[PDB]
């Protein structure tokens, strides 16, 4: 009834190729609670017990607390910087942070296997194909009829039970092993079965059985997906937070790592979001973004002064390709102050702070509440700029900034840089090869650049991991205006 | 020894 209402009131406003997913904890924080929402759809409800490989392991307070572990050391290393720059020190630097990098993916690939485990395709983005899910049920109801004892009435499985096993991936593929996430999902499988009244024993099960022949079905599919693949959906994905879930850098997840992944505070702030956007100056998926014009953005670039090799990267580029062609207001080398700051956000189809924190420094929270509405975009390149809800990220979602990208945790100058240049390369606000004059470019949402840009890292965990992007996805408007 | 990073 409230899912029916949720569904009805904002899910089914919410453009049909992207979805929405809920991530949050159960009372004692024993079972991880995943609700996939997408307009037209059917929803996802999962309840995963994050032990249940135990009876067949860590628990949340376990990894959350490697997580806040490992996020200490990290911001440790971003200060302690400038105290230990030498030249043998920094031997021994790059080495703290490459140990920090090192420990972080192990965390995320645990979490991956244990806690995902077979229902990370719950992430899947891939486009259905009916007809073809039609064949994969055929087949997989044949595994069952072979292998329960239960089938020696029968339940009818939910299309979207059976797209969990599609959401594994291409099965064809050279170094594919779905083995054991094929395993979980079995169990799942006869969990719902069991569930609806059709009862089976595990012991009495050949699981192992099953798993090849699930792993044929689904190669079969995907052999003949393949013959016809998806082009460009411009898929997205919105995640839905509880409070204790936000710390986790769950776009580095790495099943969700080559997605475009954004956060939202709450189905309301999506729709209010959505019901705002700008259309394009130009059947057209980019049409379900916000169309952000490249002219008359606002760049604030090292306002303390201390930032200069920040300074030294960008101050050319940004004169050259957004001042001086693109009308863009630039405050370089000294602070903003709160004036220019909400001048910019009521103006500025795009700002980008790259500074030190998220700018607070420079305008105060409230009166970014006070704005009768945010225009701008907003890329907040500092540390910890959307970190540990209330904080700037928070008020700018309440202001109405389409997006807002930030930084989970504390960050170093250069790496942030590379990161920084590759979301404007790929967006579309600088031209391709800039960072490494230029014209032609890109355009992917802000959402896609941002999980394309934590490429161009040294560390993709250490460094890219902090950056998530709050919002919708933002398309430049290259000749558009405002 | 490329020169250690600036915090952000």
């Amino acid at each position: 009834l409230d899912l029916h209402r949720i569904q009805r009131d904002y899910i089914d406003l919410v453009p049909k190729h992207w979805h929405v997913i809920s991530l949050s904890l159960s009372d004692g924080g024993h079972d991880l609670c995943i609700t996939r929402l997408q307009a037209g759809q059917a929803p996802f409800v999962l309840r995963l017990p994050l032990e249940r490989a135990s009876s067949r392991v860590f628990d949340f307070h376990t990894g959350r607390a490697e997580l806040l572990e490992i996020i200490k050391e990290i911001n440790r290393t971003c200060h302690d910087s400038r105290d230990m720059a030498a030249k043998g020190e920094r031997e021994k630097w790059w080495a703290e942070r490459e140990a920090l990098d090192q420990r972080l993916k192990e965390l995320l690939m645990n979490i991956e296997h244990v806690w995902l485990g077979g229902f990370r395709g719950v992430f899947s983005q891939h486009g259905r194909r009916p007809e073809l899910l039609e064949k994969f049920r055929a087949m997989f109801e044949g595994v069952l009829d072979k292998h329960l004892p239960s089938r020696r009435t029968k339940v009818v499985l939910d299309g979207n039970v059976l797209e969990l096993f599609i959401g594994l991936g291409d099965a064809t593929k050279s170094g594919a092993d779905f083995d054991e996430e094929l395993t979980d999902l079995l169990y799942f499988v006869v969990d719902i079965l069991q569930f609806h009244g059709e009862r089976n024993a595990y012991d009495e099960i050949d699981f192992d059985s099953m798993v090849v022949e699930t792993m044929d079905a689904l190669m079969a599919y995907h052999a003949e997906a393949n013959a016809a693949p998806e082009s460009d959906s411009h898929a997205h994905t919105i995640l839905v937070l509880d409070k204790q879930l936000h710390v986790f850098p769950w776009e580095s997840l790495p099943c969700l790592q080559g997605l475009a992944v954004s956060r939202i505070p709450s189905l309301a702030c999506l729709r209010k979001l959505l019901l705002d956007r700008r259309r394009s100056s130009s059947e057209d998926p980019r049409s379900a973004g916000h169309h952000a014009p490249l002219s008359g953005g606002t760049y604030i670039l090292n306002p303390s002064s201390d930032l200069l090799s920040t300074q030294k990267t960008f101050e050319s580029l940004f004169s050259t390709h957004l001042h001086s062609p693109n009308s863009w207001t630039r405050i370089i080398s000294r602070p903003p102050t709160e004036p220019e700051f909400l001048s910019a956000l009521t103006h500025s189809p795009i700002l980008l702070y790259f500074g030190h924190g998220s700018g607070a420094q420079y305008i105060r929270s409230r009166n970014i509440r006070h704005l009768d509405h945010c225009r701008a975009t907003v890329l907040l390149m500092g540390c910890s700029s959307a970190a540990l809800p209330s904080g700037p990220v928070w008020n700018y979602m309440l202001a109405g900034a389409p997006a807002v990208v930030g930084t989970l945790w504390d960050v170093t100058d250069r790496d942030i840089d590379r990161f920084a240049g590759g979301v404007l390369e790929g967006w579309g606000v600088l031209p391709e090869g800039c960072m490494g004059k230029k014209a032609g470019r890109n355009g992917l949402s802000l959402v896609q650049a941002v999980a394309k840009a934590r490429d161009r890292c040294r560390f993709r965990y250490v460094t890219a991991a902090a950056a998530v992007v709050y919002g919708i996805p933002v398309y430049v408007d290259v000749d558009g205006k405002s | 020894d490329k020169s250690i990073e600036v915090g952000r």
